[PDB]
């Protein structure tokens, strides 16, 4: 296998409409089980529109593994999507 | 497995389309205020402080809105924060003839987000593309259509 | 001073088509270099064929002319302004539905521009 | 709990929408008549969350001169002068 | 027994839906992708 280097990377550079939701939903289960809140809350209480907090602000941790057909992946910090 | 819209407003509401934009009709402050609040509905959904109007379309000897006005005041209530007004030219279903001979109506222009000429029916806003609701749909996502 | 029309009219045919309320009415006046139709709310404010106007279309109603004068005032955008066939240029004015067509030689009708307008009829 | 104000209601108490409980048209309609007879006042009208439920979503807005609230109970106090003189009128009428 | 992650667990409340829920409906049969939607649950009074 190989991880493909940072200076040479072919994917798209959007955050797909799958993985906005994929990583919403496993930021939204880690606040979930008492991890910590990156940006001030206002008072909103579900453990889910917390992470929409924090994805409006690119202040959330979670790179992204995307896996080409080769088999090789790159590493996409969620601050790196557009 | 085609762009063309499905979703979509239905019998009653298209034909009560049909006669509300219509151009003979009229409202006084009252009637536009309380079916404009109808419509909206704020507090039940959010994320809006306080309901903004126009100026009405006629004035003297007594003030009325007419109701193209009420269309574009719903238009104007959900514009976003900063997004320029709809502005959109498209064929309506209620032929051109069936309200005078070399009638207005025909088409809906409507520009910056006020409903100018024309009448909403089944293909403005309904299960037909490239009208008003499928505009919206396009401009201002889909969380706002 | 805003005002951009000063022009006297005369009715020559009132219509009253399917609609009990708003009448399309057509009014060539000056010397027929100005042909002018709008619809009007037959119902508070009517017109007879050959009843005369004083039509202005101002910017902003702030004056006494309001109270003295404009025994009748619309409110709206013009959304269409063309110069076709000639230096003779076409003006629609939308008043939320009800429509208004006035064409006129390039001159008396130069000022007219894209924004709201603040018709005023009186008899 | 008879009438509340609505989470969205402006800090300076001018747009807000009190909510009347256990009421459907009968009074709101009347009142939103009366309130209209304030020159005072931008915006008024009613509506109903879901007839399922006995709620009405009130909604006055006005001008910076007098708030929401005085309005809205200068209205009441008029839509009672008003009962009162239509049960005059009537009550004279007949002996 | 000594594998120590039953301290960071926290404890589970099952609570009903309340008026945010995002509740899937569906028709059988369910022919193409729209046929199945996820709406959000508003809860009314009364009606059965």
């Amino acid at each position: 296998g190989k991880a493909v280097a940072k200076e040479d990377r072919t994917t798209t550079p959007y955050m797909t409409k799958y993985e906005r939701a994929r990583i919403l939903g496993t930021r939204a289960l880690q606040i979930s089980m008492n991890a910590p809140v990156l940006v001030d809350l206002e008072g909103e209480t579900d453990p889910l529109q917390i992470a929409m907090k924090e994805l409006a602000q690119k202040k959330i941790p979670l790179l992204v593994r995307r896996y080409l057909p080769d088999g090789s992946y790159e590493d996409w910090s969620v601050a790196e999507l557009i | 497995t085609s762009g063309d819209p499905l979703r979509g407003l239905i019998q009653d509401h298209v034909v009560m389309g049909v006669w509300l934009t219509c151009k003979d009709t009229f409202y006084t402050r009252d009637e536009y205020q309380q079916l404009l609040f109808q419509a909206l509905k704020p507090d039940e959904t959010g994320m809006y402080g306080r309901i903004k109007t126009l100026p009405p379309a006629i004035q003297r000897p007594g003030i009325y809105w007419t109701g193209k006005q009420i269309i574009s005041s719903v238009l104007l209530n959900l514009k976003p924060s900063d997004r320029p007004g709809l502005n959109l030219k498209s064929k309506a279903k209620v032929p051109g003839k069936y309200w005078s001979p070399d009638s207005e109506e025909g088409s809906v222009l409507f520009d910056d987000g006020e409903l100018l000429c024309g009448i909403l029916d089944k293909s403005s806003f309904g299960a037909s593309a490239f009208g008003l609701v499928h505009s919206v749909h396009e401009l201002y996502g889909p969380d706002i259509a | 001073e805003s005002v951009l029309l000063d022009e006297i009219f005369t009715v020559t045919s009132v219509d009253k088509q399917k609609y009990q309320r708003v009448s399309r009415i057509t009014a060539v006046s000056g010397q027929n270099d100005m042909n002018l139709t709008l619809d009007i709310n037959s119902q508070i404010y009517p017109l007879e064929k050959d009843a005369t106007f004083s039509l202005q279309i101002t910017s902003n109603l702030n004056s006494p002319d309001l109270k003295e004068a404009a025994d009748y005032i619309m409110y709206g955008k013009v959304y269409r302004v063309e110069e076709a066939k000639d230096e003779k240029v076409s003006v629609y004015v939308s008043f939320g539905g009800l429509l208004m067509a006035i064409e006129g030689s390039h001159r008396k009708l130069y000022r007219l521009s894209l924004d709201h307008v603040y018709l005023l009829l009186r008899r | 709990e008879k009438i509340i104000i609505l989470p969205g209601h402006s800090a300076d108490l001018t747009s807000v929408t009190f909510q009347i409980q256990k009421e459907d048209h009968t009074l709101g309609n009347s009142l939103r008549y009366v309130i209209m007879k304030n020159p005072e006042v931008e915006f008024c009208g009613y509506s109903i969350p879901h007839p399922s439920e006995a709620k009405m979503n009130f909604r006055i807005q006005t001008a910076p001169s007098t708030t929401a609230v005085d309005v809205l109970r200068k209205g009441l106090d008029d839509l009672i002068d008003l009962c009162d003189a239509v049960t005059e009128k009537f009550t004279e009428q007949l002996p | 027994y000594s594998y120590s992650r039953l301290i960071n667990t926290n404890k589970k409340v099952y609570r009903h839906v309340r008026n945010g829920d995002m509740l899937i409906l569906n028709r059988q049969p369910t022919l193409h992708k729209p046929s199945m939607m996820a709406h959000k649950a508003r809860i009314l009074p009364g009606e059965k």
